[PDB]
């Protein structure tokens, strides 16, 4: 249908401008000697996040919605993929938000108390929480224990077969996205306010950003799939637009994160 | 008038029978020669470890021992061939501007704005590198520290002056003076019998080691000098300084022979180096890039791109097997 | 510097013991200390390493894995532990210093042994004979064969000359080649090629008589010769 | 192909790497600040109130200082200044007792510097016992005619403190921090403190691009 | 008076120098880079067998 391939089109475009900015934004880092701080270490692990999200879920999309008949462990193998990196990308932003968080509120204290080992510990937790997340499913959520057809070998592999969606409801969104959200916007909250407090409309702008970036990409699939558990309606155009929404966080992360660093755009410029 | 006159006078004719004398240009003379070509050097190793801005660089007499000098207070020996830190000798002032290498290879020395180059003994029976003296007396900050023998050593400073040292006694045994303005660079000839200092005046001037008196001096500048150095037979020397340029002044015609600038050269020059064979020159500019100047022709047969700041202190080996480079980004490169 | 061991005495096979070494006067800290042992007239042998912050432990293929060999760098002493003792364990155990850096002399010092009695692939050097009458003035050459070529691709031939006077622990003369070590006469010499080494002596005094022993580093475990002695 | 002497060469230069790094972190948790002043403007009477190159360490609040007076070098050529980038800040220091001109002179130098563009500048002017006696005796008018405000302590005292004020060519970057409080009072410590900490915090801020 | 009699007199001791044509000069540094160019690594890099780096 019409509708299949423009969302193939967008999926493929995004994931190509991502894959791209976040290569750049690696590039650059790596580059220059100059960038190899705390802040520059979690922007590289998003962007990280985001090259997994833009290079393997963005064809593994594309495959799934085809619905082809690959058996119902690669599906579930491909759909935990998809959570793991995801996550792994929403992670990186919740990290990067305590970090500017520790730096307001620690002060003075800031390079005494955060040391590279424990930044890369956090780093690393945030990944195996990802993991641990993303790879749940296989170990019983998932749709082959409330089939009544326990013979099922080979099946269309549509995301709505295997994944379970009270616990792409419950779990994924209420637990790993919509907590990452409401933590970010308090925390920039009380950096707005202690920031006004010491001095500054750019901080607020960027801050807003920020947030309205992740917000308006992953509400609109989270809401989509929350309808689609309590046992409502949902047009396919809609389930492409919030895909495609989340699939274009991955590319906006980038500019809106190191692009705001003078240093960065600095080097970026010079290159 | 009788002083000024009889100055003025003098310097005319002297100045003028030099002008008179000279007969051309060292490019004039070198022109049926072919340029080196581009000199690609690629760092075959790079040493890790600094923290801080790189001021000062020496080699060792074994051309494979390195000496660097850190604004952060660590004075580093290499190995170059591994790049191994051999020696860590924690320095008592951080502020370091200058140092080098005993040719016995027994000695290492410096302070710094404290106006010393103080010396540390490597070869000790403890293991480790302590300070065997202090050589105090200078009022300026210092410049320049280079070894004559394992107990003579020559110093510059910023207070006009440099100062031949006796290491054993701590005294120094000869004074030198004629600078008006501060002294910034002393490159100690191949036979340790002379020496050529530089300094903000914007005058250059040979001092002889034994007699303490003003061999020579040269002008023919408009900034203050940075970096100075002879050529491999101690025939030359080559200078560099803030004005973007750097000059090659011959101690017998008594005359400036070259000079190194490029319009789109705007800054100045901290260091200054020769091959072996005295066929490359290197200077350390403040542009983030090492240019190789063909001494002969001036044009630039090479750059050693890959610095991130400016670059402070150069270098080459005895056997000119390789190139050490240094700057402000705390990281030191051996190329070739 | 000064190396001193203790710890030894008679001990019956089965039993443990803890010898120790105490060294003052250098940085311990940055000096990595081997361990070798000298049975009755008869030759030396080395046992162990321990490396500069205990980062490397080696052991010899005799004891390995009984015995032990331990670091204490804020009190400057150093401890090895001894589990289980065969009748062939009776040696004088010697405490030596080693510093490795590009032109050092690892094996600069060595220290004045202790005596443990108990009642009852790799390398090999041989020395060519094990005496040999000599008046002072008239040079010597004495000599020793290996296996293997000690010729690293480095270019250092990682092989040693030691020696050890009549009733004093031994002495480095030679760290790689010819290389003289610190407070030794110049007329010693060293001279070697792959397999076949001499070490050389010009005008001899009569301090230099003793046993020679040479030993090797190019790879653990390390070995020394049956001992060539002069006669006067 | 490792010999068994170079693995120990090894081993020697990574822990001199451990001690490099262990020590380069301490070195990277000291605040350093650059003294600065013309002849007999307190730079002394600074250095003995606050808690070649001369050095002086304290500890404040759980903060290491370094502060480092240049004023023995007799030489006015700038041939070190550059040495003392990444500084977190300077104090520049100023006596109303034409010297006032000089001090502006030299207080415009350190603020046009390409190397301290990004390091904020704290005036000080801390005596306060003998900077009203003297004001009775002229205005502010022996070498600055414009000046036509009030002859009040107060009035006088401000109009110096804006004009130092408004030598900073771009103020879009650093900040100067003023202080007038009587240098009797331990307040000159906390001033600094106060004024470091607004450096650091706006440091961290514009690394991340929050500034 | 004697401030600048010592300084005319070092200018004086400047002058009386064994002076040698500049043309002179530069044969004697193009000569001596000329003899020493075969041994010179950084002008003619050593094959990799034997570049110690
Ligand atoms: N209802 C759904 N249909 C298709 N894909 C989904 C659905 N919910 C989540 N996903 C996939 O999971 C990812 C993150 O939850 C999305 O990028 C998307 O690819």
């Amino acid at each position: 249908s019409w509708t299949s391939v423009t969302y193939i089109t967008v999926e493929i475009l995004i994931g190509l401008c991502a894959i791209v900015g976040n290569v750049l934004v690696i590039w650059v880092v790596k580059l220059n000697p100059s960038l190899q701080t705390t802040t520059f270490y979690f922007i590289v692990s998003l962007a990280l996040a985001d090259i997994a999200v833009g290079v393997l879920v963005m064809p593994l999309a594309i495959v799934i919605s085809l619905g082809v008949t690959i058996h119902f462990y690669s599906c579930l193998f491909m759909t935990c993929l998809m959570l793991i990196f995801t996550h792994a990308s929403i992670m990186s932003l919740l990290a990067i938000a305590v970090d500017r968080y520790l730096r307001v509120k620690l002060t003075v204290r800031y390079r005494r108390v955060t040391t590279q080992r424990r930044i890369w510990l956090a780093l690393g937790l945030c990944w195996l929480v990802s993991f641990l997340v993303g790879l749940t499913p296989m170990f019983g959520w998932n749709m082959k224990l409330s089939s009544a057809d326990e013979n099922l070998t080979f099946l269309p592999c549509r995301f709505r077969s295997v994944m379970r969606m009270d616990y792409m409801v419950y779990f994924s969104f209420f637990l790993w996205i919509l907590v990452p959200l409401v933590v970010m916007c308090a925390i920039y909250f009380d950096i707005f306010y202690i920031i006004r407090n010491r001095l500054e409309f750019k901080t607020a702008k960027s801050l807003l950003l920020v947030l309205f970036l992740f917000a308006l990409c992953w509400l609109p699939l989270s809401i989509i799939n929350c309808i689609l558990y309590f046992d409502g309606q949902v047009p396919q155009t809609v389930l492409y637009l919030g895909i495609l929404l989340s699939h274009a966080n991955s590319m906006m992360n980038p500019i809106v994160y190191a692009y705001k660093i003078k240093k960065f755009k600095e080097t970026y410029l010079l290159i | 008038d009788q002083l000024r006159q009889e100055a003025e006078q003098l310097k005319n004719q002297i100045r003028d029978a030099r002008k008179a004398c000279a007969d051309a240009t060292l490019s004039q003379i070198t022109n049926n020669i072919d340029p080196v070509g581009r000199i690609q050097m690629r760092t075959r190793r790079t040493l890790r470890g600094h923290l801080a801005k790189i001021y000062a660089m020496h080699w060792g007499t074994d051309s494979r021992l390195l000496v660097s000098a850190s604004q952060d207070g660590k004075l580093i020996i290499w190995d170059s061939y591994t790049t191994n830190k051999v020696h860590a000798i924690p320095l008592r002032s951080s502020w370091v501007m200058t140092c080098a290498y005993a040719p016995s290879g027994n000695y290492v020395a410096c302070g710094g704005l404290d106006n010393i180059c103080s010396i540390y003994n490597l070869k000790t029976r403890e293991g480790n590198v302590r300070v065997s003296r202090e050589l105090a007396g200078h009022t300026g900050y210092l410049s320049c520290c280079r070894f004559l023998d394992d107990n003579q050593i020559v110093t510059s400073s910023g207070d006009t002056t440099c100062a031949l040292w006796d290491i054993e006694t701590g005294q120094q045994t000869t004074t030198f003076t004629g600078h008006t303005g501060d002294v910034m660079s002393l490159s100690l000839a191949p036979d340790t019998r002379l020496f050529v200092s530089g300094a903000c005046d914007a005058s250059a001037k040979l001092w002889d080691v034994r007699e303490g008196m003003c061999r020579q001096t040269f002008t023919g500048h408009e900034s203050d000098i940075n970096a100075i150095c002879f050529f491999p037979n101690g025939n030359a020397f080559a200078t560099g300084s803030d004005d973007a340029t750097c000059r090659l002044f011959d101690l017998r015609a008594d005359q400036e022979l070259m000079t190194y600038s490029h319009d789109n050269i705007i800054c100045g020059i901290t260091s200054v180096s020769f091959s072996k064979s005295g066929r490359l020159l290197l200077a350390g500019y403040d542009d983030f890039n090492c240019n190789v100047w063909d001494a002969l022709k001036a044009d630039r047969a090479g750059v050693l791109a890959g610095h991130d700041n400016r670059v402070s202190c150069l270098g080459v080996t005895d056997d000119g097997m390789a190139v050490a480079t240094g700057s402000w980004d705390s990281f030191l490169k051996i190329w070739n | 510097v000064q190396l001193v061991e203790s710890g030894g005495g008679l001990v019956q096979p089965g039993g443990s013991r803890k010898l120790s070494c105490s060294a003052s006067g250098f940085a311990f800290s940055s000096f990595g200390m081997h361990w070798v042992r000298q049975a009755p007239e008869k030759g030396l042998e080395w046992v162990a390493y321990i490396s500069s912050g205990s980062g490397t432990i080696y052991y010899a293929d005799t004891v390995k894995g009984r015995f032990t060999i331990s670091r204490d760098d804020p009190k400057n002493t150093l401890f090895l532990q001894m589990t289980s003792l065969r009748s062939e364990d009776t040696a004088m155990y010697y405490c030596v210093r080693s510093i490795y850096y590009y032109g050092s002399s690892p094996f600069d010092f060595w220290g004045q042994g202790t005596t443990l009695t108990v009642s009852s692939s790799d390398i090999v050097m041989t020395q060519a004979t094990s005496s040999v009458p000599v008046t002072p003035g008239e040079s010597v050459s004495i000599s020793c064969r290996s296996s293997k070529s000690l010729l690293h691709s480095n270019g250092n031939t990682y092989l040693y000359w030691f020696l050890q006077r009549p009733g004093q622990s031994p002495q480095l003369l030679i760290y790689r080649m010819s290389n003289l070590a610190s407070g030794v006469p110049d007329r010693f010499s060293g001279s070697g090629s792959g397999t076949a080494f001499t070490l050389t002596i010009s005008r001899l005094e009569a301090e230099d008589v003793g046993v020679y022993y040479c030993m090797q580093h190019l790879e653990y475990p390390l070995t020394f010769g049956a001992g060539t002695k002069l006669e006067l | 192909t490792l010999s068994a002497e170079d693995k120990a060469a090894v081993e020697r230069s990574k822990m001199i790497d451990r001690n490099l790094r262990e020590d380069g972190e301490k070195a990277a948790r000291e605040v350093k600040l650059l003294l600065l002043g013309a002849g007999e403007s307190g730079k002394s009477t600074i250095v003995k109130q606050m808690k070649g190159i001369v050095e002086t360490h304290f500890t404040f609040k759980d903060l290491h200082f370094k502060m480092f007076d240049v004023g023995g070098q007799r030489s006015e050529r700038k041939k070190w200044i550059h040495c003392f980038e990444g500084v977190t800040a300077i104090i520049f220091c100023v006596a109303l007792s034409n010297r006032m001109h000089e001090s502006m002179k030299l207080f415009d130098s350190i603020c046009n510097n390409k190397w301290f563009t990004d390091t904020s500048i704290i005036l000080f002017l801390n005596k306060k016992d003998l900077f009203e006696e003297k004001i009775k005796k002229s205005p502010l008018t022996i070498c600055y005619p414009e000046y036509a405000g009030s002859n009040t302590y107060e009035e006088a005292a401000a109009y110096i403190q804006c004009q130092f004020e408004d030598l900073n060519k771009r103020k879009d970057t650093k900040e100067i921090y003023t202080h007038f409080t009587c240098a009797t009072d331990t307040k000159n410590v906390q001033f600094v403190f106060d004024a470091v900490t607004d450096v650091i915090i706006k440091n961290n801020l514009k690394d991340c691009g929050l500034f």
